């Protein structure tokens, strides 16, 4: 179910503000979020 | 053997993409969003590159 | 190997564009393309360098 979960979370989380570091020119890293190898590239959302 | 691979694509000062980068998958790089999200603009950036 | 193109909106009634290709080799595997093209000036939003 995890993938089905992740989309649903993202479709929610991203609508809330945006990441300010996105405009610093520094790419975000692929932080792991579970076992089996799943990864997420995301800057911290700061500006709502 | 050992085919070369596109690894990353970068869009600078583009409409919707000021300093955007996409890490290009080895087999499947799927970009999805709402309609009008600049998706066509991303493919356009690649092809014009 | 990094490859790329500079683009510029050419002023005029017709919405023209000017393009210039370029290539780079030997770049350290660490450095990302955005860093090379963008100057992380003291401003909140980084600059894009000619």
């Amino acid at each position: 179910r995890h993938f089905d979960v992740a989309r649903i979370l993202v479709d929610q989380a991203v609508r809330l503000g945006v990441a300010e570091a996105d405009f610093s020119g520094l790419p975000a890293e692929w932080l792991a979020i579970n076992d089996y190898g799943a990864k997420v590239q995301a800057h911290v959302i700061d500006t709502y | 053997i050992e085919r070369g691979k596109f690894r990353s694509l970068t869009l600078v000062n583009w409409n919707g993409f000021f300093a955007r980068t996409f890490d290009l998958d080895e087999l499947v790089t799927t970009l999805s969003g709402g309609n009008g999200a600049g998706k066509s603009t991303t493919m356009a950036a690649f092809v014009t590159a | 190997v990094v490859v790329g193109v500079r683009l510029q909106q050419v002023a005029g009634r017709d919405r023209k564009v000017d393009i210039k290709p370029f290539m780079i080799q030997g770049l350290p595997t660490a450095i990302q393309p955005t860093q090379l093209l963008t100057e992380n000036v003291g401003e909140r939003q980084a600059r894009v360098l000619p």
